[PDB]
C-alpha cells in the first residue's frame, strides 16, 4: 500500500519445516534509519531465485493462450508465414513473459 | 485434439444459435460443456491434516 | 431366464435380449458405526468424504468468459482406481486427528 | 512433489495403537548426507508388506463374480471343455487380480 522500498541482505534460512503449513522461514536484515519500518508490519520480500544466463523474454502481448492453458507464440516462418508454436511459460517480469 | 475446448466453443457459439432457430424442439449434446475441475490428492490432505 | 430360454431357443425370433443392463458386481462397504463413533468419526464426515472423493462434488459456480459453470471436486485418477484406494482415505475425528 | 528417493531401514514398530486414530506408529532411519531431508517435511514411505513367492496374477477381465459375491474363473479342462473353478482374489496390481 505504500511506495517505501528497502534493500537488505539474507541472513538466515531455516532448516526445519513448519508442520502445520509446510513452508520454511527465512530472516533478512534491513537497515531502518528513518524508523519507517515498524515491528509487526506485513511486508512482501522479493528474494532472488537464482540467475539463469540463457533465458528468453518475450512481451506478454505476443503470447496467446489456448483454452487448454497451453500458451503459444506466433513465429515468422520461411516465406514470412505465421506459425503457432506452443511454448512453456516461466516467470513474469513487467510486461514480458519468460519463455 | 482437445474435445473439451472444441465442445466449449460449440456450446458458446453454435448450440445457442441453433436452439434459437424456429422448429428445433430439443438439442441433445453428445458431450459436456466446460467446468472447473479440482483433482484433489487425498494423501496430500492427510499429510497436511 | 425361463422366457429367454423358451424364446432365444425359439426360431420365431431373430434375437431376444434384455433391453437393459445386466447385473454387475458391487463393492458393499460395511461400516462399523460403533467403531467409527468411538474413534470420534461422524457419519456425516464419512458420507461427505466418500461422495466428494468418488462421486465428484459440485461445489459452486465460477464465471468462465461470462458464463456460470460448475466447479467439480473429485479425487485424482491414480488415487481412486482400486478398492484399496477406498480404504486409504482418511476422515477427521472430533479431536482434529485423521483416522483412515 | 519431487523425485528425491532415499533408501532406509525400518527401526521400530510400536506395540501400542493410538486411541484417537486407531493406527500404529513406525520409525525408520534414512541417510541424509546432503541435508536434503528436512525435519517436518511430509514424505511417503513405500514399505514392503512381505514377499509372496507364488503370487498368481490373472487379468481382471478373466474373473467372474456370482450373485453371492464369490469369485470364479473359467478353465480349459481336458478335451477343450470349460470348467468353473472358484477362486479367492487378493490384492489388485494394475489390471490384474492376485489369486
Amino acid at each position: 500500500g505504500t511506495d517505501i522500498e528497502r534493500k537488505g541482505t539474507l541472513l538466515f534460512t531455516d532448516i526445519s519445516v513448519d508442520r502445520s503449513t509446510g513452508q520454511i522461514a527465512l530472516r533478512g536484515q534491513f537497515d531502518n534509519p528513518e524508523g519507517v519500518l515498524l515491528p509487526g508490519m506485513y511486508v512482501r520480500v522479493r528474494t532472488p531465485q537464482g540467475l539463469n544466463q540463457n533465458a528468453i523474454l518475450v512481451p506478454q502481448r505476443a503470447v496467446q493462450r489456448s483454452a487448454d492453458g497451453q500458451a503459444s507464440v506466433m513465429l515468422l516462418g520461411e516465406g514470412d508465414t505465421v506459425e503457432v508454436r506452443q511454448v512453456t511459460t516461466g516467470a513474469m517480469q513487467g510486461s514480458r513473459w519468460q519463455i | 485434439a482437445n474435445t473439451t475446448a472444441l465442445a466449449d466453443y460449440a456450446v458458446r457459439n453454435v448450440n445457442n444459435e441453433i436452439r434459437r432457430l424456429p422448429g428445433v424442439g430439443k438439442l441433445q449434446f453428445f458431450d459436456s460443456e466446460a467446468a472447473m475441475r479440482v483433482w484433489i490428492d487425498p494423501q496430500k490432505l492427510v499429510g497436511y491434516g | 431366464d425361463e422366457v429367454l430360454g423358451k424364446v432365444n431357443g425359439n426360431p420365431k425370433f431373430l434375437y431376444a435380449m434384455m433391453e437393459g443392463l445386466a447385473e454387475a458386481p458391487q463393492l458393499r462397504l460395511v461400516i462399523d458405526r460403533e467403531q467409527a463413533r468411538t474413534l470420534g468419526v461422524s457419519f456425516e464426515a464419512i458420507s461427505s468424504a466418500l461422495s466428494t472423493a468418488f462421486g465428484s462434488s459440485v461445489i459452486n459456480d465460477f464465471a468462465n468468459a461470462g458464463r456460470q459453470q460448475r466447479v467439480v471436486v473429485q479425487a485424482e485418477q491414480a488415487e481412486r482406481m482400486t478398492p484399496e484406494s477406498v480404504l486409504r482415505l482418511h476422515v477427521p475425528n472430533d479431536s482434529g486427528s485423521l483416522v483412515p
